[PDB]
Order: C-alpha cells, then sequence, then structure tokens
C-alpha cells in the first residue's frame, strides 16, 4: 500500500537519562578482575537522550554519525526493523533490517523506498517499505532479535562492517529506561563497505523509541570472571568519574588527585603585517 | 542487432555451443568477502608451537584452560593484554597459552 | 546452471560473503578450456577478494 | 601567557559520599555559585570558612578541605 501516514506527531524530544545503559562489548578479548579502559563510541552516561514515540505513526530520520543506540517497547503489535543509508532518497545503496518472529533479514541493496516506509502486516511485508530493489550487495539471514523486556541495540559502521549488538532488559517505566549497567553482545558483522549518514526507525503498522547518538568517549570497563562487563565509568563525565578513570579504579580513596590541565582559549585572532599591493614579479621570471 | 546462433546437433565442433563462465576477482580498498577454504594442521598439545588461529598468531604451548569465554570472545588476554588463552575455531575449546 | 545467457546479454552473478575451493574446478578435468590470468591456476586458495 | 594550570579533584572515599570539588591551579573562578577563590587556585563545588580546623584533604598555601553539614 505504501501509505504516507503523514501524522507529524511532533512530540517534544522528551529526553531522559541514559543512566549507565549504552555499553556493549568492544572486542573479542576475555578479561577477568581487571578494569580495562577503552575509547570507542557509546552513549555518555547520564546524557539526556530522546524518547520519541510513533504512538498515527511517524518514521523520523536522525544523523547516524559514527553509530547510534536504539531501544524500544511495543504492545501486542510488535515493531521490528530499521533503515540506514547515506541519503535514503533511492540514489545509493542502503541497509534495511526487517526482523520477524523466526529470523531476521539484514540486507544491503538499492531500495526504491516509499514516502513513509512501513512493514505491512502473520509476518512483515517489505513491499510496504519500498516498492522495488536492485544493485544488491548482500542479504544476511540469522536469528530474530526478540526475547516488558526492552530490546536494546547498538548500530555501528566500522571499517566497512555493519555491527549490530543486542540485549533484553525488564521495564519498570514504559517511557523511560531500566536503570542498571548494560553490556550488549554483537550478533551481526557485515563486510559491506558502505557509509551511513542517516538513520530512520522502521515501523510496522499496527510504539515508543529511545534513540541516542553515540559519542567517542572513554569508558572504564570492569570485567568479571565470566568475561563480562559488570560495571563502568564514563571518563570525564564529571570530576569523580575523572578521578576513577585517571586512577584506573571503580573506587577512589579519600584525597586529592590530579586528573587534568585547564587552559584558557583565545577569544580573538589578530593578524598584523606590512601593506604591499605589488603582486610579486616571480610571474615575470616565467613570462 | 542480435543474431541467433544456429546451434544444430549436426554442427562440427567449432560450431557447437560452449558454456563459458568467467570468474573475475576484484580487490578494492574494502573488506574482502570471497575467500578460499583456508588451511589447518593438527592440534598439538603440550609442545612448543608456532600458532595461527584464524589470524591470531604467536608462539607457546597449549593446555586446557579452567575458564569460560563469552560467545563473542575467541581469545583472552592477561594484565598487559598479551595472549592468555585461545579458542580453537574447528573445535571450540579454550586452551591456555604457556 | 540449467540455462545460460546469450553472449550479447551475458549474466552476472555477484558473489560476496562466501568461501570457495577453486582447485575443484581443475581437479575435475571437466572443462575443455581453463586459463587463469593475474592469479596463478595452481590452487590459489590463499587469496580473498 | 593565557591562564592555565593543573586540575585536581577533592574527593571523600567513594564508599562514604560522592561530593567532590575541583581545584584549578593558579586561575580565576570565572575562567575554570559554590566557588572558592584562593591562592592555590579556585575550588569549584566548594564553600569556605575563615576559622581554623584540622587538615583533611589539602588545597595548598595553608588551606585544607573537609566535609561538614
Ligand atoms: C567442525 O566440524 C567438525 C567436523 O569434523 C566437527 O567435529 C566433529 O564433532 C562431533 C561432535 O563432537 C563428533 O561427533 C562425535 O564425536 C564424539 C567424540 O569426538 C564421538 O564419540 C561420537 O561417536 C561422534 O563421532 C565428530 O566425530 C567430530 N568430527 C571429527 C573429530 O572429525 C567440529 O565439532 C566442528 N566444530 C565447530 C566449532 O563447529
Ligand atoms: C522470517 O524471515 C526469514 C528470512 O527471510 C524467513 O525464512 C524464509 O522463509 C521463506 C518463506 O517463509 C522461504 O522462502 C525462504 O527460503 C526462507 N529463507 C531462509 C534464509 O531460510 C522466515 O520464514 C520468516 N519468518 C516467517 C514467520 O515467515
Ligand atoms: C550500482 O552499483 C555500482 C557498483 O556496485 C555503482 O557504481 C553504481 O553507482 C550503483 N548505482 C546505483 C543507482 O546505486
Ligand atoms: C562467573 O564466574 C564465577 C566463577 O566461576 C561463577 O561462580 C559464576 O556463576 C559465573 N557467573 C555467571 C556464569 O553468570
Ligand atoms: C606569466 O607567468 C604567470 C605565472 O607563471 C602566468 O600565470 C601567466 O600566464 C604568464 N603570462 C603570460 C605567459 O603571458
Ligand atoms: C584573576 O585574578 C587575578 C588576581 O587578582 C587578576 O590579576 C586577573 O585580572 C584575574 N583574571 C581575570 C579576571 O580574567
Ligand atoms: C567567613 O566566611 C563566611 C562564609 O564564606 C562569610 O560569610 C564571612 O563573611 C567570612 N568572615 C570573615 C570575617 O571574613
Amino acid at each position: 500500500q505504501c501509505v504516507n501516514l503523514t501524522t507529524r506527531t511532533q512530540l517534544p524530544p522528551a529526553y531522559t537519562n541514559s543512566f549507565t545503559r549504552g555499553v556493549y562489548y568492544p572486542d573479542k578479548v576475555f578479561r577477568s578482575s581487571v578494569l580495562h579502559s577503552t575509547q570507542d563510541l557509546f552513549l555518555p552516561f547520564f546524557s539526556n537522550v530522546t524518547w520519541f514515540h510513533a504512538i498515527r505513526f511517524d518514521n523520523p530520520v536522525l544523523p547516524f554519525n559514527d553509530g547510534v543506540y536504539f531501544a524500544s517497547t511495543e504492545k501486542s503489535n510488535i515493531i521490528r526493523g530499521w533503515i540506514f543509508g547515506t541519503t535514503l532518497d533511492s540514489k545509493t545503496q542502503s541497509l534495511l533490517i526487517v526482523n520477524n518472529a523466526t529470523n531476521v533479514v539484514i540486507k544491503v541493496c538499492e531500495f526504491q523506498f516509499c514516502n513513509d516506509p512501513f512493514l505491512g502486516v502473520w509476518m512483515e511485508s517489505e513491499f510496504r517499505v519500498y516498492s522495488s530493489a536492485n544493485n544488491c550487495t548482500f542479504e544476511y539471514v540469522s536469528q530474530p532479535f526478540l526475547m516488558k523486556n526492552l530490546r536494546e541495540f547498538v548500530f555501528k559502521n566500522i571499517d566497512g562492517y555493519f555491527k549490530i549488538y543486542s540485549k533484553h532488559t525488564p521495564i519498570n517505566l514504559v517511557r523511560d529506561l531500566p536503570q542498571g549497567f548494560s553490556a550488549l553482545e554483537p550478533l551481526v558483522d557485515l563486510p559491506i563497505g558502505i557509509n551511513i549518514t542517516r538513520f530512520q526507525t522502521l515501523l510496522a503498522l499496527h510504539a515508543a523509541y529511545y534513540v541516542g547518538y553515540l559519542q567517542p568517549r572513554t569508558f572504564l570497563l570492569k570485567y568479571n570472571e565470566n568475561g563480562t562487563i559488570t560495571d563502568a565509568v564514563d571518563c570525564a563525565l564529571d570530576p569523580l568519574s575523572e578521578t576513577k578513570c585517571t586512577l584506573k579504579s571503580f573506587t577512589v580513596e579519600k584525597g586529592i588527585y590530579q586528573t587534568s590541565n585547564f587552559r584558557v582559549q583565545p577569544t580573538e585572532s589578530i593578524v598584523r603585517f606590512p601593506n604591499i599591493t605589488n603582486l610579486c614579479p616571480f610571474g615575470e621570471v616565467f613570462n | 542487432p542480435l543474431q541467433s546462433y544456429g546451434f544444430q546437433p549436426t554442427n562440427g565442433v567449432g560450431y557447437q555451443p560452449y558454456r563459458v563462465v568467467v570468474l573475475s576477482f576484484e580487490l578494492l580498498h574494502a573488506p574482502a568477502t570471497v575467500c578460499g577454504p583456508k588451511k589447518s594442521t593438527n592440534l598439538v598439545k603440550n609442545k612448543c608451537v608456532n600458532f595461527n588461529f584464524n589470524g591470531l598468531t604467536g608462539t607457546g604451548v597449549l593446555t586446557e584452560s579452567n575458564k569460560k569465554f563469552l560467545p563473542f570472545q575467541q581469545f583472552g588476554r592477561d594484565i598487559a593484554d598479551t595472549t592468555d588463552a585461545v579458542r580453537d575455531p574447528q573445535t571450540l575449546e579454550i586452551l591456555d597459552i604457556t | 546452471a540449467t540455462r545460460f545467457a546469450s553472449v550479447y546479454a551475458w549474466n552476472r552473478k555477484r558473489i560476496s560473503n562466501c568461501v570457495a575451493d577453486y582447485s575443484v574446478l581443475y581437479n575435475s578435468a571437466s572443462f575443455s578450456t581453463f586459463k587463469c590470468y593475474g592469479v596463478s591456476p595452481t590452487k590459489l586458495n590463499d587469496l580473498c577478494f | 601567557p593565557c591562564s592555565f594550570g593543573g586540575v585536581s579533584v577533592i574527593t571523600p572515599g567513594t564508599n562514604t559520599s560522592n561530593q567532590v570539588a575541583v581545584l584549578y591551579q593558579d586561575v580565576n573562578c570565572t575562567e575554570v555559585s559554590n566557588v572558592f577563590q584562593t591562592r592555590a587556585g579556585c575550588l569549584i563545588g566548594a564553600e569556605h570558612v575563615n576559622n581554623s580546623y584540622e587538615c583533611d584533604i589539602p588545597i595548598g598555601a595553608g588551606i585544607c578541605a573537609s566535609y561538614q553539614t
């Protein structure tokens, strides 16, 4: 059908705290009883991140930058899917994720997208997202992303690889996050070689979506005997977190510690020189 | 512009149809996705070995570990991030490197 | 394949995200012509494209 | 030279409380409401008292921070 819902809900961004959620396992190394600090894209802790609901439905487009954290909750009629690309105006290839009850399709191709792409719905129909596709690169199929359990995801694009991470956590508040520390695991690594600049949430038509941009920040990641991350500190978030990261510890002893170096930046830049109007006759050597 | 071929059962060999497949191998500054089968050797325990497990290399002696790794963790590292243990990609088992 | 294309409209299969042993193509002795250029024909399975 | 200096954090143990303040060496409180300007530097996230007390966490130049209600 490819009905443009044109609802224009225009909800306030309703930003909430990310708390200590937004962390995923950055690499393949097992660690135990150590505090490995690492710089990568994550949500800053306690940053204010938008929680937009389609619920009349909308599919808004946000900057992808270097990766985006996404999480959502739905009632009865469950929404499973995402659109990523450099434009999403059908001139270039893009990444379409359609996730059903038994498996997931993660595909990169040139899609002739609908004005307000939706999954028609007992399974999702891709024709209502886009009417046609060609110039395909790769269709990947694996397990579904299904489990009150918020489905938390991280979408990254590293060295040409699409990286999708996930976890499931119980929800005390429909419009807010479960509090506690997350550590999402990657499920999918796709060697496509295509850039993402724009991210669109893809909805199924019968719807609350938490979306935050990741930032290149250092986190002190505390690893247990299971190889898991059980806690973390967002470095240079506040002075206590600075002290914890500086000291490579999740605790700090009473005292005073040097963590940084303060510099006053210039307000203005002033150029002074002799006034010469004679374009130099080096050109005359050539002539 | 397009001329049909008279591919007759009575054609001499030079006029018989042949199927042609051309495999073009393109190497770009992009992830390599079409790979050969790769090579392996027998797993040898309790000896000094030159290792390569799916690109993870170094030297040492392997023994069975007493620890478990996450599904995303194919190897482990110690206090100075040097290899602590590796997992065997054809027989996943965690083997400590000495 | 059951059917092949016309030479004026040759088909193209884009191959990605997979593993193949190309020595199979020579070990079989099933082709009348088989020549390799750029890359040696001698079981060059240590390459990835 | 444009104002600059080392930045240090005054902290209780983290299993006691999370109230911290930052001392910016030799700079103004406006360059870095609870801003204590002293000779050692400006301490941000702290108040001050002119009476003498036992030293707990040093600031410098004869001044130490401590925690009081
Ligand atoms: C990769 O594929 C190989 C195929 O060789 C897998 O090895 C096979 O593992 C199965 C399960 O252990 C073996 O079947 C059973 O093995 C036990 C003891 O080894 C034996 O008592 C049973 O009678 C039965 O045969 C099978 O023998 C073994 N094949 C071998 C060793 O040649 C391997 O598990 C796969 N690895 C991964 C990570 O998927
Ligand atoms: C969810 O998506 C997967 C992947 O497309 C579906 O698996 C395909 O099922 C169709 C018919 O349902 C088959 O024609 C394909 O051969 C299957 N593909 C693969 C890779 O197995 C799966 O069936 C979908 N779930 C439901 C409930 O339909
Ligand atoms: C089709 O793909 C080719 C190479 O994959 C590329 O050169 C071309 O720009 C693509 N066209 C479109 C419309 O995406
Ligand atoms: C983590 O490892 C410890 C040490 O063996 C174990 O007791 C605990 O059950 C593990 N936690 C898990 C598997 O969640
Ligand atoms: C003179 O030299 C300058 C710089 O080399 C050049 O831009 C200009 O075209 C020359 N004038 C001529 C060749 O008349
Ligand atoms: C900071 O305080 C010093 C000491 O009085 C003063 O000399 C300087 O002008 C101040 N810097 C400002 C206000 O930027
Ligand atoms: C001492 O400090 C307090 C609070 O900073 C202030 O109200 C008071 O005026 C000061 N007293 C003197 C004598 O400077």
